[PDB]
């Protein structure tokens, strides 16, 4: 019987809470398929094997050649819509600077680097290594290239370290990248300083978490399940297609021109018209299932789209949508027929269990925190912000007032000093 | 215009047909096995065995010609199985066999794949899958005899019925009830064997019958009966229309790589098409493509505005078939341009075209954006000093037409 | 005695090259891991034959020389002799019978004539139409098969002409072979590079050839597969109705000398017999015969509820209108069959009955 | 070129629709495509054979319109639910979402209807004239260090 | 279950298991969707008494 977890219970009560002590900036890997292969077939050289004699009994089933083709070219049409809308939301292809003063964040694992002979950056010409007739089918190639893919992806990330999320916004105002660390820890209410009094080690953490991804990638076959799979499924398709030409569907040959040869036009042609019958089923169902599974990719493609917009060209309220955590930025990196996003994401870490009281009764007025919680040690009491311990002494500036004591359920004594 | 069945048509690039690398010549190559089958050995034969014990000669090894049979007046009844007799002196066979007895004619309609009936019981079973011709004739002028002719048998009783093929001389008594028979006749107890007595003046349906019956070899394995069907030069690296005993087809005749081994006739592929031959003059493996096809995708300015025009061979390299040639396929009457603009009328691998002065439609390496270098320093900060509003749209589709489709009106009007 | 065939029952299914390529081919083959019998020069026994056989004989020096097919082997009804010197052969199909405990010192019908290595010279029927395939092989245990896989290098693969239940191989007289029948089986072959045959799969050996040959495939990925479905064939056959043994009137009936003006058809009733339908659908008299919702040649297998034989005259021109969904006089005002008609028609011209002497 | 989506919402319809019509006046194989032909030179039992097929082709004909069909009706409710989404968030509220309700920052909305759709207006704050600035991320004043609030 | 029909439908190659690998793919997916709506919680989390 499967196991749905580990067994825990929260040590909840009426006065008790926990703050955490410290955190670990988390790095996180996210794939999408994007596009898929655009096969596209000519019916007629599937269906007649260039017999004049089949494609004039074709012409008496009428347009579905017609539609056919018209069909599997919305679906390859399409596949240069997604792309260009997941990828290219940059409007200016951005550069970094030549040298790498980001403040402590060691970013040469994921900008590219020319010194390669497709100008990827380390993880996209890693991932690039992960991922793996003649019957009238074709395969078409995309709009654009992996080398025009991967400039995307680097003018989305180079906007990125040196802008931040005002590229989205509209320009590329210049900003040094531990500020830019700054304020997006003061969005999720981790008082700033937090950063700066710490900014080595955020730099250390950040650092290691992009190397374990590299090793995770250098080692893990099932990493890129979502990608293969869409490739897989093509094959799969396409292989079925094409081993549906040898079946006899009750006709006296599976081959064409072996009728052809051996009967005379009226004994030929009922052989003909039922081998037509199984090759058009055959086509019309690899159209219908390929409809499907474009719409199916669509739905991919335009998830893609909103965490490009909402995870990379800015910083995210919404839980675990950009990977789990807290969400401080993410870094886009391209993959065959999909797109892969690094989210990095503050996770707090060593709690600490205090007392706590909702309210402080002074000179019988009530007093709460403006920001964050009144806390315990045990024989002192201090006001912390929620989401990382700092114990400031509890005054008339950090809180405010709002009538008598008696109102609140739980509230404590305790002097508030008056600076 | 056609394909779009319109004159005025939009700016883009659209699909009209297929295009083929057409044929150049025929090909036809049969093994060079110059001597005579000997039908008169079957047809015009001396004496003819019985129904119970029909007689099968091969065929082998030679050129022979059907028509020679199937345009003649001879012949009371000619039905053929798994092929055509119009079309024989085109194919080739691993052998022919011809099986030969006499019936009487009310017993013609048993010579038939599969059939029942004191014959096709327990005299001549034939195959179910049958591929061959079943040749039947009254001879009454030669076989019948004042008095009766007693020459002929069949075998009236059998214990079961005879597999295709199955064949029986033996002349046990049948045993017809719980009495056993012990080697003599009786009551329950009686010869196998009838006799036809035929009497020149009998009935014509009970008159004598020869027939001949041809079972085709015709297997994709070596061949040594072929119709009278002459034979050409060989071609390689071209193509061309073709035919090898009697499998047709039309390719790029090419030299090969195979080996097959000593038994194997024709190589396929995975859509069980023919993709090899051993030339039966030459024994040498010859290997098979179709001859090299796409999509003819046409790129145009709006008909309107001009009427200048250029056309992607998709795929294809134009070596296989202004002009030049890309990963997207080889493109004719497109201009190539080094500037790099954006992206009008896409056409694959970062290429686009579009229609400019010297007038002619343009091909160019697409543009991904305007390039710009950000003045980072880690000192440096950049802060708006104004703000313009702005007023995006955006358009959503929300529903589309009802219709609903009576199904039996639509079918059955 | 037995001993474990292991994989060695293969031979190329069809004079086609394929190369690089798995193929999915049904046909008589020796299923894998079955039981072969075993013997050794000290022996000949007659065998039976069963739908075909694979035969396999390691021995030093041509010890083995050929076999005998037949039903009886007694000259009361045919059998197949052959003889070979390696593959150069002799055969003969005939009454014939050589001495009753075959061997060589060292009426017919058809007739064609052409340890470091223990050989692997190895044989196999369908129908009457020997495959012969070859291999050397070094050897240290003479009792058994080697395990290594290998449809051989291929010798003779001809059809004939005759009929066999029984058989017995031939020895030199002044050893060690192997006997295994062939069953139906679906397998999957595969060809290399070079189109020769280097491995396959006994979709009936275990659940997982059975997912192999499910999938199209030698090798399986971790997961669950759906493949087949318990079901079970009928094991015996039961009949049943209330039982006769009367031979039905159709023999009187049908030579019955008077007949009936159409307007008033007889439904002369029939019930209650055992019948034959062959003796009426090859009767050449019937000027024409049809069926509906039956075949004439399947007649002698079925069962009734009631029989009934509408019968009737009419005039050459009329036979048309005698069938479902007709039109015309008679069908439409003298006898109407139904849209959804069960049972024959069964006619003939009566010029020499009914039109009577002076006219009727 | 400027309600694009919106034509080819209403263009993909009336072109099957003339697809599934037109497939009337194919032959299917029989020996006419128009129905009374076949109940008029043939014999019940060798019309019903011909019709059979005029029913095969039809219906299959009909099956594909309808599959179709389905599979765009799909793609209408997915766009169908993005509307009254960008009702809900773009129109009713303020959004933080980046580029959700237009790019730029998103300060409101207006729906404005259409045929088969909305469209709406999003009016966004964009920031311009930049200037550059020398900058640090904290003062140190009496030994203390103050950031900003 | 009858023979007969079994080998007549051979002869249209692979809609009849081209099918099962559509339907079992629907199947798999309903395990996924209950999978992601539920399972987003690590652990096994249960309340206090009172
Ligand atoms: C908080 O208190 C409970 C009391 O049972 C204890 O189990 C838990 O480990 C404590 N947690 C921390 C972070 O100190
Ligand atoms: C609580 O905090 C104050 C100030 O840090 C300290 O004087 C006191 O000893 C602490 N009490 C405990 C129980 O740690
Ligand atoms: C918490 O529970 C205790 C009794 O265990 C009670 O004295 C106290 O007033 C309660 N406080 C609140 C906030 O419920
Ligand atoms: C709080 O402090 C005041 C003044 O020292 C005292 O009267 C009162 O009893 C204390 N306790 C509460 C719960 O108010
Ligand atoms: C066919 O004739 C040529 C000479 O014209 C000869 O080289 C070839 O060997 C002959 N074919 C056979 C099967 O011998
Ligand atoms: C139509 O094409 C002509 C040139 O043939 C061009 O001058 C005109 O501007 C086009 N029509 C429109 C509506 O622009
Ligand atoms: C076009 O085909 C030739 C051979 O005909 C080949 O050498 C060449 O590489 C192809 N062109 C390109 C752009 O690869
Ligand atoms: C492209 O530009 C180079 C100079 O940068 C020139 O030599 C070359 O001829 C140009 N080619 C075309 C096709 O315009
Ligand atoms: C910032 O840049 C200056 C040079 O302009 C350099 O002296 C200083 O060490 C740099 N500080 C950091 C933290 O990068
Ligand atoms: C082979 O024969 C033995 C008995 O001698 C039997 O137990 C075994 O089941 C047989 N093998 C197979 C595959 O059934
Ligand atoms: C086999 O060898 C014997 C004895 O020398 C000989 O009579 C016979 O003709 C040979 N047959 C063949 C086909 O080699
Ligand atoms: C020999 O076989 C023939 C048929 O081939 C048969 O008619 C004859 O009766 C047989 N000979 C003897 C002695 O029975
Ligand atoms: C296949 O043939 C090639 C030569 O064309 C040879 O190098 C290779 O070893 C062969 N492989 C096998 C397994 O027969
Ligand atoms: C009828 O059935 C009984 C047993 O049920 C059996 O004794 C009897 O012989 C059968 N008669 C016939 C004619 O089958
Ligand atoms: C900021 O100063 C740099 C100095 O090189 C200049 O390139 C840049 O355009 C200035 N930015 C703005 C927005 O004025």
């Amino acid at each position: 019987t499967m196991s749905l977890g580990a067994e825990n219970s929260v040590a909840y009560s009426n006065n008790s809470i926990a703050i955490p002590t410290n955190f670990t900036i988390s790095v996180t890997t996210e794939i999408l398929p994007v596009s898929m292969t655009k096969t596209s077939v000519d019916c007629t050289m599937y269906i007649c094997g260039d017999s004049t004699e089949c494609s004039n009994l074709l012409l008496q089933y009428g347009s579905f050649c017609t539609q056919l083709n018209r069909a599997l070219t919305g679906i390859a049409v399409e596949q240069d819509k997604n792309t260009q809308e997941v990828f290219a939301q940059v409007k200016q292809i951005y550069k970094t600077p030549p040298i790498k003063d980001f403040g402590g964040f060691n970013f040469s694992q994921i900008l590219p680097d020319p010194s390669k002979p497709s100008k990827r950056s380390f993880i996209e010409d890693l991932l690039f290594n992960k991922v793996t007739k003649f019957n009238g089918l074709t395969v078409l190639p995309p709009l654009l290239t992996d080398e025009m893919i991967a400039q995307y992806t680097s003018a989305l990330l180079a906007g990125t370290i040196t802008s931040g999320w005002t590229f989205g916004a509209g320009a590329a105002l210049q900003i040094p990248f531990a500020m830019q660390m700054a304020y997006r820890f003061n969005g999720i209410g981790v008082t700033q300083n937090v950063l700066y009094e710490n900014q080595k080690l955020i730099a250390n953490q950040f650092n290691s978490a992009i190397g374990k991804i590299q090793d995770s990638l250098s080692s893990t076959a099932s990493a890129l399940g979502k990608l293969q799979d869409v490739v897989n499924q093509n094959a799969q398709a396409l292989n079925t297609l094409v081993k549906q030409l040898s079946s006899n569907f009750g006709a006296i040959s599976s081959v064409l021109n072996d009728i052809l040869s051996r009967l005379d036009k009226v004994e030929a042609e009922v052989q003909i018209d039922r081998l037509i019958t199984g090759r058009l089923q055959s086509l019309q169902t690899y159209v219908t299932q390929q409809l499907i599974r474009a719409a199916e990719i669509r739905a991919s493609a335009n998830l893609a789209a909103t965490k490009m917009s909402e995870c990379v060209l800015g910083q995210s309220k919404r839980v675990d949508f950009c990977g789990k955590g807290y969400h401080l930025m993410s870094f886009p990196q391209s993959a065959p027929h999909g797109v892969v996003f690094l989210h990095v994401t503050y996770v707090p870490a060593q709690e600490k269990n205090f007392t706590t009281a909702p309210a402080i009764c002074h000179d019988g007025k009530a007093h709460f925190p403006r920001e964050g919680v009144f806390v315990s040690n045990g024989t002192h009491w201090f006001v912390t912000q929620r989401n990382f311990y700092e114990p400031q002494i509890i005054t008339t500036d950090n809180t405010f007032v709002s009538g008598n004591c008696d109102v609140v359920i739980g509230i404590v004594n305790n002097t508030v000093y008056d600076p | 215009k056609c394909t779009l069945k319109s004159f005025t048509v939009e700016k883009g690039i659209y699909q009209t047909s297929n295009f083929r690398v057409q044929p150049t010549e025929s090909i036809v190559r049969f093994p060079n096995i110059t001597n005579l089958c000997p039908f008169g050995e079957v047809f015009n034969a001396t004496r003819f065995a019985s129904v119970y014990a029909w007689n099968r000669k091969r065929i082998s090894n030679c050129v022979a010609d059907y028509s020679v049979l199937y345009n003649s007046a001879s012949f009371s009844t000619f039905k053929c199985y798994g092929v055509s007799p119009t079309k024989l002196n085109d194919l080739c066979f691993t052998n022919v066999y011809a099986d030969s007895f006499v019936i009487r004619g009310d017993e013609v309609r048993q010579i038939a794949p599969g059939q029942t009936g004191k014959i096709a019981d327990y005299n001549y079973k034939l195959p179910d899958d049958f591929t061959g011709c079943v040749i039947a004739w009254n001879s009454n002028n030669l076989d019948s005899k004042v008095g009766g002719n007693y020459n002929y048998l069949f075998r009236l009783f059998r214990k079961s019925n005879l597999k295709p093929f199955e064949r029986d001389i033996s002349t046990e008594i049948y045993q017809a009830g719980s009495t056993p028979c012990n080697g003599v006749e009786g009551f329950n107890c009686y010869f196998p064997l009838q006799s036809y007595g035929f009497q020149p003046t009998n009935g014509v349906g009970y008159q004598p019958y020869r027939v001949v019956v041809l079972s085709f070899e015709l297997l994709h394995a070596p061949a040594t009966v072929c119709g009278p069907k002459k034979s050409t030069n060989l071609v390689k690296n071209k193509c061309v229309n073709f035919n090898f005993n009697g499998l047709t087809g039309t390719g790029v005749l090419t030299e090969s790589n195979k080996k097959f081994l000593p038994f194997q006739q024709f190589g396929r592929d995975i859509a069980d098409t023919t993709d090899a031959v051993r030339d039966p003059q030459t024994l040498e493996i010859l290997d098979i493509t179709p001859c090299s096809f796409g999509g003819v995708s046409v790129i145009t300015p709006g008909t309107n505005t001009s009427n200048q025009v250029a056309v992607l061979y998709q795929g294809v390299n134009c070596t296989e078939v202004n002009v030049f040639q890309t990963r997207a396929g080889c493109l004719i009457g497109a201009e190539h341009v080094n500037n790099s603009y954006e992206c009008d009328i896409p056409i694959g691998a970062g290429i686009c075209a579009s229609y400019q002065t010297s007038q002619s439609v343009i091909a160019y390496t697409m543009s991904l954006g305007a390039e710009n270098s950000v003045a980072y320093s880690n000192n440096s900060i950049a802060i708006p000093t104004n703000f313009t509003i702005s007023v995006t749209t955006e358009i959503l589709p929300v529903s589309m037409t009802k219709t609903s489709v009576d199904c039996t009106m639509y079918i059955c009007g | 005695a037995y001993t474990n065939s292991f994989t060695r029952g293969v031979y190329y299914p069809d004079k086609v090259f394929r190369s690089s390529v798995l193929h999915s081919t049904q046909d008589l083959f020796l299923p894998f891991f079955s039981n072969v019998t075993w013997f050794h020069a000290i022996d000949n026994p007659v065998l039976p034959f069963n739908d075909g056989v694979y035969f396999a004989s390691t021995e030093k020096s041509n010890i083995i020389r050929g076999w005998i097919f037949g039903t009886t082997l007694d000259s009361k009804t045919q059998s197949l002799l052959i003889v070979n010197n390696a593959t150069n052969v002799v055969i003969k199909v005939c009454e014939f019978q050589f001495c009753n405990d075959p061997f060589l010192g060292v009426n017919c019908t058809f007739e064609y004539v052409s340890f470091k290595n223990l050989r692997e010279f190895v044989f196999k029927n369908i129908d009457g139409y020997f495959k012969i395939y070859s291999k050397h092989t070094p050897i240290n245990l003479v009792r058994d098969l080697p395990q290594g896989f290998s449809a051989l290098e291929p010798l003779v693969d001809l059809p004939i002409g005759i009929n066999i239940t029984r058989f017995q191989t031939l020895l030199a007289l002044h050893a060690a072979y192997y006997v295994g029948y062939l069953q139906p089986r679906t397998f999957l072959l595969k060809y290399n590079e070079n189109g020769t045959i280097t491995d396959a799969v006994d979709c009936a050996l275990d659940p997982l050839s059975e997912t192999k040959c499910t999938l199209k495939s030698f090798t399986v990925e971790k997961g669950i597969y759906q493949t087949s479905n318990f079901r079970v064939q009928p094991t015996e056959s039961i009949v049943r109705f209330p039982n006769i043994t009367n031979l039905c009137p159709f023999g009187e009936v049908f030579n019955a000398t008077r007949f009936a003006s159409v307007y008033a058809w007889n439904r002369k009733r029939i019930s209650n017999c055992v019948a034959d339908y062959s003796v009426l659908y090859n009767s050449a008299s019937f000027s024409t015969f049809k069926c509906y919702g039956v075949s004439p040649t399947k007649l002698n297998d079925l069962c009734f509820t009631n029989v009934y034989a509408d019968s009737f005259v009419i005039r050459g021109d009329e036979v048309r209108q005698i069938a479902p969904g007709q039109t015309g006089k008679i069908a439409d005002y003298n006898y109407k069959l139904p849209d959804d008609f069960t049972g024959c028609v069964i006619a003939w011209n009566s010029n020499n009955l009914d039109s009577k002497v002076g006219g009727n």
